[PDB]
């Protein structure tokens, strides 16, 4: 039994664990009463008790390890951690912990870590010999996600149609540019499933920001990996805590070899939440916005390379275009030629509702030479040859059409000549 | 045959009586018991080492080979079995 | 040790040695921490250290000499120079100094200068007696830097074409005008490899602003000479901070009769950088433009020039057009009428995706008569006479067409007489 | 006989105890020992010079003859011939 087991665990299987094991309250609705009960019952068996975590070191020099199930939320239940066994295994900020935990003596509202026996998935002493993630020389991408699925149905329709448009390798910075309603949602959960489905080595990171709870859920349910959100009600700050906590993760998951996919919806409102927080440097610019305020949304952005020595970051960034607010035009201004793959949405193939509402015109990669081969290049000139001169909406039914009673992306190309 | 890391509350404890800088009692195999003090815990190969220089010798011992330790201004502690 | 050659190691490298001489847990940090922590258990076995760097005096006086490996960021392995040695040797801003070096005292938290024992690539006697850069006359470029390799490589065509349409001398100051897809980064490797191959002893230094981390690597390893970046998740202070210090070292290499040649991407970023970190002056022109903030960039464009004296100065920057953005309109028309070379990229061309997409009609030189012999400049008034009809589009699938089967430009000149 | 410039510590020593006026001990290349105030760090033809000043004597001399130099306050420091 894992802490976080009981952590997901619903009422009645808790309760029935209570009265099998001997608890003598059993009509307390606060779990944590419960479970720090049945801890210490755990505690004076003699009996060990294991958990996981993900460590932040907060700048007084202690650290507290959170689960990623409450979105990286404080909280009672996450794990104590003193600056000795961080200096004793070099831990930083996004490593994930997994070992023998202590119940809290008098004097600690939480649980003090005992003896860790797994970080990052590896052996501490393995662990604690890894290069840092900026040592690590960048490159271009190289090898290329396949998103597109055998399945045949309407879903691999946008997956098909996103791999033409602009295909996306590991290791890519990518821009979604998009009006308010256009159908992103739908476009970011096909790309997710397409993600979890063809390639289950890469970790998949799902991160929302000022999002309405429904949605949230819905993610939750229906994406494969990992999915971390902050609703609207919550502050700035949580959004900024929360993005350090998933970039901090991701990058030390990159250290271990590893490739790690983070889709964020969307880079406008994270920026918006570090405007926010940020304390003003005397200056502001048009728009109401902070010279430094961009700085560290720049620097999250950035992040996403693929690394010469083994593993890869995606990053895969939703932007709002026309939301009427013109510090949001400049945000994206100042995010506008930084991303490797762009792909723009259009407001009115929307209105005509065409799915997907993609731009081929304004849509691309800088390097499609790297990720695809020669004959596919060659027929992607083609179609692109075939595309430009004329109109978008068009082109898009053109397309959709097309795609409509063929399933490989070969048959289709083979068709669309002579 | 393999190597076991002490645990973390230990450990703790015996940094913070190093940082206290107190007066120490320390204890051999055979149970003698001299008064010292140890300065710093090395971690060389990634093994922890304590050196001792109680009368002068300044020797060097591992971080498995001591059963337990005893102190009189907190309480005495034992190690865990894991 | 020398601190040049430990810069120069791999970072793997770095911790095998470092492990060898005793550090502990060193691969999981910065690598100038990394340098600083093996320079410093070297230093306690009382080896003499041998460094150099690029001298930079900040406004309290004192001094730090920087290394051009990290593009001259602050960093713990930043020798430190005292206002007395400041005054000792009349060092300015870009000097390149070497020495000895001593280990940090009590109180004192970087390395210090030990003994000076060269200065700018001399004695440091000598080196004291050369003349201010601005002191120098200005002329007219008139010794000719050749781009055509003559070795008949499908990558040489893009050097010829350009040495078609728009020669480059000594001292020159060009501005590429470069709409957003034309392949500049393409045109700027070219003319990388060619200096580096045609012309080697004119000291080169590659300068990249606002750019992506992947493009910064492939330029490292492309070029011969100097490359020197700042990513675009770096604040504009790292920007103006990493020109500043190109500028000041070409200018103290020319002071020593050295050419010089700085390739620029771009000057729109640039001038963006300073707007954003110059306070306003109260008059802010469209596109919120300051007229103070232009001055310095315009300083930094106008240092290009050949000096009376032995030496020059060539200064090659793009600049970015179309872009959708005010701030770059404005700078363009600002920059428009300050340089003698003025190369123009088509957006139309590379469209057809053809190259390179220069834009011959509108793309020239001023006062070529200098640079070029009698009947090469009567054979390129030949040419510009032929071409002029035709439109841009055409006119680089002839240019292209007739530089195929022609090695050199003599042979396509005597091809093209009969 | 050529002149070469003294390391960059002896310099900057020299330098505060001027511009901070100490009563500097001084010990010659040939064993000279002199109680003396240096007054300002000039340096002529290239060859930085020293001049040092007793009841308004004002010799002046070169860095390189001095080999060490000493004041209460300040450890003495051995300038390196090479």
């Amino acid at each position: 039994m894992n802490l976080t087991e009981l952590k997901n665990t619903p009422v009645s299987e808790l309760i029935t664990l209570g009265e099998n094991m001997g608890l003598e309250n059993l009509a307390r609705m606060r779990k944590q009463d419960i479970i720090f009960a049945i801890l210490k019952q755990h505690a004076k068996s003699g009996e060990d008790i294991f958990g996981d975590g993900v460590l932040e070191i907060l700048q007084d020099g202690f650290g507290f390890l959170r689960s990623a199930d409450s979105s990286y939320l404080a909280g009672p239940d996450d794990i104590y951690v003193s600056p000795s066994q961080i200096r004793r295994f070099n831990l930083r900020t996004g490593d994930t912990i997994s070992g023998k935990i202590r119940p809290p003596k008098e004097g600690e509202r939480y649980f003090a870590l005992l003896k860790v026996n797994e970080v990052n998935f590896d052996k501490p002493e393995n662990a604690r010999n890894k290069i840092l993630f900026e040592n690590l020389t960048p490159l271009h991408a190289n090898s290329r996600l396949r998103m597109e699925r055998g399945n045949g149905s309407t879903e691999d329709l946008t997956a098909r149609v996103l791999d033409l448009a602009s295909p996306i390798g590991r290791g890519q910075r990518g821009l979604i540019v998009a009006p308010p309603k256009a159908g992103k949602t739908m476009l970011l959960q096909n790309i997710a499933q397409s993600i979890a489905y063809n390639h289950p080595d890469c970790v998949l990171m799902v991160l929302l920001i000022d999002e309405r709870p429904e949605e949230v859920t819905e993610m939750q349910r229906l994406v494969k990996g990992e999915v971390v959100a902050s609703t609207f009600d919550e502050p700035a700050s949580r959004h900024v805590q929360v993005a350090e906590m998933v970039i901090e993760k991701a990058k030390r998951l990159v250290e271990h070899k590893k490739d790690v996919i983070i889709l964020l919806d969307s880079i406008t409102r994270l920026a918006r939440a570090y405007n926010t927080v940020v304390p003003a440097s005397g200056k502001v610019l048009t728009g109401g916005v902070d010279a430094n305020a961009l700085h560290r949304p720049k620097r999250f952005f950035g992040a996403a390379r693929n690394v010469e020595e083994g593993g890869s970051l995606t990053i895969i960034a939703t932007a709002l275009i026309d939301t009427g607010s013109k510090m949001d035009e400049v945000i994206y201004e100042e995010f506008k030629g930084t991303g490797n793959m762009e792909l723009h949405l259009s407001r009115k193939i929307a209105e005509k509702r065409v799915f997907p509402a993609i731009d081929y015109n304004r849509s691309g990669t800088r390097k499609e030479e790297l990720l695809t081969t020669q004959e596919e290049l060659q027929k992607m000139w083609i179609l692109r040859k075939i595309i430009h001169p004329m109109g978008e909406i068009d082109a898009m039914e053109f397309l959709i059409n097309k795609l409509a009673m063929t399933k490989t992306n070969d048959d289709f190309f083979e068709m669309m000549k002579r | 045959d393999t190597y076991q890391p002490i645990n973390c509350d230990d450990y703790d404890n015996l940094e913070l009586a190093c940082q206290h800088h107190l007066m120490l009692t320390l204890e051999l195999k055979d149970g003698e018991k001299l008064q010292a003090k140890a300065s710093d815990l090395v971690s060389r190969k990634n093994v922890e080492y304590l050196v001792v220089e109680a009368a002068g010798e300044t020797r060097e011992l591992r971080l498995d080979k001591i059963t337990s330790f005893s102190h009189p201004e907190i309480g005495t502690v034992v190690v865990s079995e894991s």
